[PDB]
């Protein structure tokens, strides 16, 4: 399936406070009223130029990502997880398999078989949107968490998102996963283009409006 | 100042613009992140046993807060040499990865742990390349790895076929063959095991008790960036001009307490027009208002030399409070020189909002120019006046109506 | 230009006498503005008043006579119109005349016409009442006088009726916005102009002065240097051009403050 | 300037507004020319015959 | 190495023509006002009694 | 004015205005405007000799960069570290001179 966003996937561009001021940017965004693809329940994705992606449930079956160029051993890559403690972003040379995923007793994790020459690490319904990006050996992670009052559909709708990670890794990607909790006992990917907005600031400082300046005449 | 910016010994009356005021900061007050992580060098400098010299180990340091002044000033070092770079520059510099080496030496082998040296251990024990750029640090280390009778655990390789190329690790066991006899694994005449140990003791001379050794080696590969030294700060201040670094903001100006409120990771605010205005301190987290530093236009009121060389000063907009008899505060700045009467004239020297200057009560003064005089007339709804007399008058009206006709020639200009 | 830095300034002192011709340039224009006013408004040799009662046969002309009951003593349709309408080097002069001492020079001239016609513009001020003033006017169009004495009261609810419209077509003014727009938006276009590096590594003057040494760091700055200084004579040139075009509405409104209010035209 | 070029553009993108200045100032006087003809001609209310 | 230098002196020089040349017609432009003005007071109160 | 002197084979390039190194630094400073000439050529043969000529020497810890066409003969011991010298070597006390 395919859907289309209506408003959807704007991320602050950088710090900087800032009120009512309709400031105007030239960046990588997710272009109003786009074709994303629909899944259901994942296979091997590209990256190519940064990722919108948005989740809905109640439960945790969305249980991270996994990124890279080719997943596997003999190049580096990314590895981004939660069990139900908490997040584990990690970057070695990994096994990945083919079809990785964990369990839900409550035994899991048939991700990887390899965790080798590790070079970072660390340990510790509802709409989750995040966005991806990896420019100059950064990869910068915007994510937001909105409550849906429904279950599993794309809605509509404004929200901007906040920055919440930055990870000097230097690692290649050019493609990515996702990871899912099985039965024992929903998601879209957008791509995001050099675009230019116009961004309405509040007087507190967010961003409460936006006009795509490529979309039609009027804009 | 006025006869210097005019280029003349004779001013005419008039109001000029003499040059400029611009309050001054000092100190250069720093400002970062709060002393997080600042590598725990306390592992690899602070060991209870160190590794072999012929299986040295490798630490690979990481994204961090290096600190090398507390290795650099703590004195308890025989030996710390840096090659690419001097030591005292270490904590200014960023770098994408360090190494650090650690095992154990006699006392007189630690002149082979350099660049472009020869011997049993920079032969084949560790050999360091030729464009070296790190450190080298090194320390005595009898009382700890030397025991009463021999302490045999600390081997070293004696034996190999050919020198090793740098950083490069050999921890093989195999029996070394001098002679052209083969060896089948059995010790003999020119078939020698490949490791020896050190007996370290209690009671042997300098250069032969055990040496810690630590090399450091910084790498930069191609990546975005990594750990780096640790950035020094101070006490920001409020109600002053200064000049201000806030983790790598430069600017001047006067701090002030704030009542914005910024997202919780946003560092600064600009303004329309684009130029910093608000700011973050990095350690409280607290946001403060940068004000531009007080300054304006000098002006001079004279009455014209040919007639007084006294003079008047006009600091545009700007309290009568912080400029360095009659100081007297106008809308359009304050004024020195001249004193505020209660009169009103004719204006003569044009201040501004106002106000004129005159050279009349003597001094100067300043007051609210005059509109004119007050006729008031007799309306009623049933009286006229007029005229009984005349006078012929005749004024003068002059208009230019050219001006001079110029030529140039580019080419020859 | 530089702004505070030390390395711009001995730079910048090989140009010559450009910034002097700038703030030359600049400064005449500043005086200009206030002749601009005074020769409008200084039209009058005294400050005339109105005298305590208000026979005017009729006419009524409150709204337009100064309110005793302010601060500014505006009166009710300057009110209305008046609701209507630090940086790097930048600054902002006041003008000589408050607005308080314009609308006493307003009033004064208003006070002269209803009391005096057109004598206060040739000599001293006669007194005359206002429907014989009226009817001298009635005259200077070609309608016989009478005409007015026998239709004075129907001639006086029409001006106030047609005085009443003005406010509600007021409560338009955009010859006044314009200018004040065009104003600020060329000053904002002089600020933003001094974040392009105009073909150096960077924009900011310490950001390349301490990332290269002095024979490096030079050439940068005089390309910043060049830059900078080609958009403040964009910007005076403009002025310029723009204060010449305010002047020539000035002129026409002087001609018209002598030829319409002090006379019958 | 450029004239269909990529290479050109993005280095013209160095200067800032100077562009824009010059179109602002080009139309501006090509809306005060249609000002000009209908403040001579239209002074006339009624097209009389 | 003397194109470099002269083409320094070129450019500035040129600058400061053209910046008097623009300064002039602006001067000019003034002063053909007062003389249109000028020409109407010899027309209306020279020969006229306005 | 003619100044003399003599360097390594690849340290003629700090020579020139506008440089850094240790020859630059603190040995021999070109003002930023230089107005003359610089000439320089290979001697092997007269000023190296066989087991090394050690009475070339030169200056390779200062305190502080030369002004232009300044010059400094003195021979203080050197202080890296915080604590002073007193006139002995020894770490952060070294002779500010090798050859
Ligand atoms: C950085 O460290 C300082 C102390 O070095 C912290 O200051 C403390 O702040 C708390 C407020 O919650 C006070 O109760 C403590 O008394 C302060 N300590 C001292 C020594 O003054 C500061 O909070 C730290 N930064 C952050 C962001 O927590
Ligand atoms: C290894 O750890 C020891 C102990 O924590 C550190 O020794 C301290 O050194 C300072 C400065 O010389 C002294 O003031 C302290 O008294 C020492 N500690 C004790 C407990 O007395 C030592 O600095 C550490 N090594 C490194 C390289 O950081
Ligand atoms: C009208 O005014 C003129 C003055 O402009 C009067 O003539 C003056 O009379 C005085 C006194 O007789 C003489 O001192 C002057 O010499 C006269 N002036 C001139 C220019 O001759 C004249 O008397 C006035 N007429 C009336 C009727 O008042
Ligand atoms: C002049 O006209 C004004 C109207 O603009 C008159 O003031 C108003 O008079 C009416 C009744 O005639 C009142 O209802 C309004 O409240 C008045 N408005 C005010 C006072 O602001 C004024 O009375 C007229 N002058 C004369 C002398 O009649
Ligand atoms: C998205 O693109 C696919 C490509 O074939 C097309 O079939 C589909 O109709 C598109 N969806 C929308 C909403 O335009
Ligand atoms: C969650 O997964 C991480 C991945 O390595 C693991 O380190 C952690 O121990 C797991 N949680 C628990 C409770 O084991
Ligand atoms: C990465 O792992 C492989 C296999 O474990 C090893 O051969 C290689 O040396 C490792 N990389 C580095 C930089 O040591
Ligand atoms: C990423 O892949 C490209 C392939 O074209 C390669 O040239 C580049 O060096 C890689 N990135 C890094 C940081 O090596
Ligand atoms: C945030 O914005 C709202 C509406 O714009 C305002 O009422 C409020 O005072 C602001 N600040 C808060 C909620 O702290
Ligand atoms: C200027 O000086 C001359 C002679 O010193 C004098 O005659 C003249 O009155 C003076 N001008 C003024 C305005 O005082
Ligand atoms: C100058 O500062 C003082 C102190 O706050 C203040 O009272 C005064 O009003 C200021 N000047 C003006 C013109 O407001
Ligand atoms: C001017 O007059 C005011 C009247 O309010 C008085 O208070 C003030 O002292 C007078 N100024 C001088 C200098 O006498
Ligand atoms: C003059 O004294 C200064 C002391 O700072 C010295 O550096 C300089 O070389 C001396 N002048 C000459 C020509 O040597």
């Amino acid at each position: 399936a395919y859907t289309n966003s209506f408003t959807r996937g704007v991320y602050y561009p950088d710090k900087v406070f800032r009120s009512s001021v309709l400031h105007s940017t030239q960046d990588l965004f997710l272009p109003f009223f786009s074709n994303v693809t629909w899944f259901h329940a994942n296979p091997v994705l590209p990256f190519n130029d940064g990722v919108y992606f948005a989740s809905t449930e109640k439960s945790n079956i969305i249980r991270g990502w996994i990124f890279g160029t080719t997943l596997d051993s003999k190049t580096q890559s990314l590895l981004i997880v939660n069990n139900a403690t908490n997040v584990v972003i990690k970057v070695c040379e990994f096994q990945f398999c083919n079809d990785p995923f964990l369990g839900v007793m409550e035994s899991e994790f048939r991700v990887y078989s390899s965790a080798n020459n590790c070079t970072f690490e660390y340990v510790s319904k509802n709409l989750r949107e995040f966005v991806f990006k990896n420019i100059d050996g950064y990869f910068k992670i915007y994510s937001k968490h909105t409550p849906i009052n429904l279950v599993r559909d794309l809605p509509q709708g404004f929200s901007a998102l906040e920055p919440l990670v930055d990870l000097p890794i230097g690692i290649n990607i050019t493609r990515f996963q996702t990871l899912l909790a099985l039965h024992r006992s929903a998601y879209y990917v957008g791509y995001l283009q050099p675009r230019t907005f116009l961004l309405k600031y509040n007087e507190n400082g967010t961003i409460t409006d936006a006009v795509d300046c490529a979309l039609d005449p009027l804009s | 100042e006025t006869k210097c910016t005019l280029k003349s010994f004779t001013v005419e009356k008039g109001i000029y613009q003499t040059s400029n005021f611009r309050v001054q900061p000092t100190e250069s007050i720093v400002r970062f992140p709060n002393i997080t992580n600042l590598c725990p060098f306390g592992e690899v400098f602070n060991a209870t046993r160190f590794a072999s010299v012929y299986a040295w180990n490798r630490k690979r340091i990481s994204n961090c807060v290096a600190d090398y002044s507390v290795l650099y000033n703590s004195a308890s070092f025989s030996t710390f040499k840096c090659y690419g770079v001097s030591p005292t520059k270490l904590n200014d510099l960023c770098f994408t990865n360090v190494y650090a080496d650690s095992f154990v030496i006699r006392g007189d082998e630690v002149r082979q742990i350099a660049p472009g040296q020869t011997g049993k251990i920079a032969d084949y024990n560790y050999k360091l390349p030729d464009d070296f750029t790190g450190c080298v640090i090194a320390w005595n280390s009898n009382n700890l790895d030397s025991k009463v009778g021999g302490n045999y655990n600390y081997l070293y390789r004696l034996f190999r076929k050919s020198n090793l190329k740098p950083f490069e690790r050999d921890i093989s066991t195999e029996i070394y063959q001098a002679g052209s006899t083969p060896c089948n694994g059995v010790e003999g005449f020119n078939c020698y095991f490949p490791l020896q140990s050190y007996g370290f003791q209690p009671t042997n001379g300098v250069g032969y008790q055990p040496y810690r050794v630590v090399v450091l080696s910084f790498e930069l590969l191609h990546a975005p960036a990594t750990v780096c030294g640790p950035k020094k700060s101070t006490n920001l201040v409020k109600n002053k001009c200064v000049n201000f670094n806030f983790n790598g903001l430069t600017g001047t100006g006067v701090l002030t307490e704030s009542n914005k409120k910024f997202l919780p990771f946003q560092q600064f605010g600009r303004d329309i027009a684009d130029t910093t205005d608000a700011v973050r301190d990095p350690q409280t987290l607290e946001i403060l208002d940068i004000t531009p530093c007080s300054f304006g236009g000098v002006s001079v009121i004279t009455p014209g030399t040919n007639t007084s060389n006294q003079v008047a000063v006009l600091y545009q907009d700007v309290n009568c409070t912080e400029v360095p008899s009659n100081v007297f505060q106008t809308r359009a700045g304050c004024l020195i020189g001249a004193e505020h009467v209660n009169n009103s004239y004719e204006c003569d020297i044009p201040i501004g909002a106002g106000i004129c200057a005159s050279y009349q009560t003597q001094s100067i003064i300043a007051y609210t120019m005059s509109l004119g005089a007050e006729n008031s007339v007799a309306y009623s709804n049933n009286s006229i006046a007029i005229p009984t007399n005349f006078t012929i008058s005749v004024t003068t009206e002059i208009l230019p109506v050219s001006m001079t006709k110029t030529s140039v020639d580019c080419t020859m200009y | 230009i530089c702004g505070d830095s030390t390395e711009c300034s001995n730079l910048l002192l090989q140009y010559g006498s450009f910034c002097t011709q700038l703030n030359r340039a600049l400064t005449g224009i500043a005086v200009e503005q206030d002749k601009n006013t005074q020769e409008v408004f200084a039209q009058v040799k005294q400050i005339y008043k109105t005298p305590p009662i208000k026979d005017f046969g009729g006419f009524n002309f409150s709204q337009i006579l100064p309110d005793p009951s302010k601060p500014s003593k505006r009166s009710f349709i300057e009110d209305l119109l008046f609701n209507k309408v630090k940086f790097n080097g930048l600054t902002v002069l006041p003008p000589l005349l408050t607005d308080e001492m314009i609308a006493q020079y307003t009033s004064a001239l208003l006070a002269g016409t209803i009391t005096s016609g057109w004598t206060f513009g040739a000599g001293a001020a006669l007194q005359i009442p206002f429907a014989m003033q009226m009817a001298y006017r009635f005259n200077g169009i070609g309608v016989t006088q009478n005409v007015l004495y026998e239709n004075q009261k129907l001639i006086a609810n029409q001006f106030n009726s047609a005085i009443g419209k003005i406010q509600d077509s007021l409560s338009a003014l955009g010859k006044l916005q314009d200018v004040v727009n065009q104003n600020a938006q060329a000053l904002n276009t002089l600020v933003k102009q001094l974040s392009s590096n105009f073909g150096a590594i960077s924009s900011v003057l310490n950001d390349i002065l301490s990332r290269l040494d002095p024979p490096e760091a030079e050439v940068q700055i005089d390309r910043l240097i060049t830059g900078r200084l080609q958009s403040l004579q964009t910007y005076v040139t403009q002025q310029l051009i723009r204060a010449a075009e305010i002047r020539a509405s000035a002129n026409l409104a002087a001609t018209k403050m002598s030829e319409c209010v002090l006379g019958q035209s």
